[PDB]
């Protein structure tokens, strides 16, 4: 079963280069059935084709991008990666990596998808604090706050509670930093004996914490 | 470059009701046209290949048509994971281009919220900010209304909303609010009130907490 995962840093300073790799698992590169492609959704919008390129190294590159577009295959290595010259803030976008079949329209599968953020801004590490229940169901969270860039990932007992879950979008605050809260519901009956602890990542910082949410 | 027209840009139906979603080439692209479907915070999913070939796995009740300019998506019985933004995409002439996107989501009943509300974090009160939190749980239609009230005094420009996307399973949405205020004035007052208004509440819901306690 083929996978994709995505790899290169979230932050990218302007005028710089942005820098991505896809590396292919459960199945070689070497394949003459598929190309491989680059695709990138700017946030709220829609979906644009970078390129693609064929094992041998013969590449497909949108021409609106090709002046800053270089798209390379290591088929020792099982990677392809892409490369994006003197990015703006135009260039912010989730870029995802895909296994592709020409002709017939076919992207299949893709990599999760990085969201690059250009910006000359330093980075920043969020500072969590726990929505404690107070009150037959109860609710407790987390409060992300004050961190830059996007994303952050939230989970609850290292994933092993998801039904219930409510993690809410990213909001932007006045000073330019983001914050955000994941909350869950769950029987009150629990309280005072399961463990709830939510798990927040934030790979542009290299932080991960682990906040135990208990009733003040 | 060929341009895809994708229409509609959202629409909202039933569960069991009959999508369709069109899509129009700027010129004859025979019949290299494909479906994609994306699920919040997740990758395109491929559902249909070559306008008309279902990917495998992909559930029969979807279904494309179409050569040349005029090409259909149909997802014959909606279902509530069926929530996501849809996407054309042509491959022809070796130059890709997608459709604008469709957001399709769920008409159900009237769901009313469920209201919380959490007090500010003790290691947050070190820092010198106070955020009080307010949730509204699994309701529908999206439409809601949340004040704020410290001491029975109305808030303003204090205070931040988020609401999640449609809910894959019971097709509801979720929305918090967060009131910052600063330490010193988070101690001034002692009441403190979330008041929710929603289309399925018969009157407005207050939670609301004293300051210790």
């Amino acid at each position: 079963q083929l996978q994709l995962q995505e790899s290169g840093p979230g932050l990218v300073k302007p005028s710089e280069t942005l820098s991505l790799t896809c590396t292919v698992s459960g199945g070689s590169i070497s394949s003459s059935s598929y190309y491989w492609g680059w695709i990138r959704q700017p946030p709220g919008k829609g979906l644009e084709w970078i390129g693609s390129i064929y094992y041998s190294g013969s590449t497909y590159y949108n021409p609106s991008l090709k002046s800053r577009v270089t798209i390379s295959v290591d088929t020792s290595k099982n990677q392809f990666s892409l490369k994006l010259s003197s990015v703006t803030a135009a260039d912010t976008a989730v870029y995802y990596c895909a296994r592709e079949i020409t002709m017939i329209a076919w992207f299949d599968p893709w990599g999760q998808g990085t969201l690059v953020t250009v910006s000359s801004a330093s980075t920043k590490g969020p500072s969590v604090f726990p929505l404690a229940p107070s009150s037959g169901t109860a609710a407790l969270g987390c409060l992300v706050k004050d961190y830059f860039p996007e994303p952050v990932t939230v989970s609850w007992n290292s994933g092993a509670l998801t039904s219930g879950v409510h993690t809410f979008p990213a909001v932007l605050q006045s000073s330019g930093l983001y914050s955000l809260s994941s909350v869950v519901t769950v029987p009150s009956s629990s309280l005072g004996t399961q463990t709830y602890i939510c798990n927040v990542n934030h790979k542009p910082s290299n932080t991960k914490v682990d906040k135990k949410v208990e009733p003040k | 470059d060929i341009q895809m027209t994708q229409s509609p840009s959202s629409l909202s139906a039933s569960v069991g009701d009959r999508v369709t979603i069109t899509c129009r080439a700027s010129q004859g692209i025979r019949n290299d046209l494909g479906w994609y479907q994306q699920k919040p915070g997740k990758a395109p999913k491929l559902l249909i290949y070559a306008a008309s070939s279902l990917q495998s796995g992909v559930p029969s009740r979807f279904s494309g048509s179409g050569s040349g300019t005029d090409f259909t998506l149909t997802i014959s019985s909606l279902q509530p994971e069926d929530f996501a933004t849809y996407y054309c995409l042509q491959d022809y002439n070796y130059l890709l281009t997608f459709g604008g996107g469709t957001k399709v989501e769920i008409k159900r009943t009237v769901a009313a919220p469920s209201v919380f509300i959490f007090p500010p974090s003790d290691e947050q009160l070190k820092s010198g900010t106070a955020s009080v939190v307010c949730l509204l749980n699994n309701f529908y239609p999206r439409e809601a209304k949340v004040q704020w009230k410290v001491d029975n005094a109305l808030q303003s420009g204090n205070s931040q909303e988020s609401v999640t996307e449609q809910d894959s399973k019971d097709s509801t949405y979720s929305l918090s609010s967060t009131l910052t205020l600063s330490k010193a004035d988070y101690e001034k007052h002692k009441v403190y009130a979330c008041e929710v208004t929603h289309q399925g509440l018969s009157s407005p819901v207050t939670k609301s907490f004293n300051r210790g306690e």
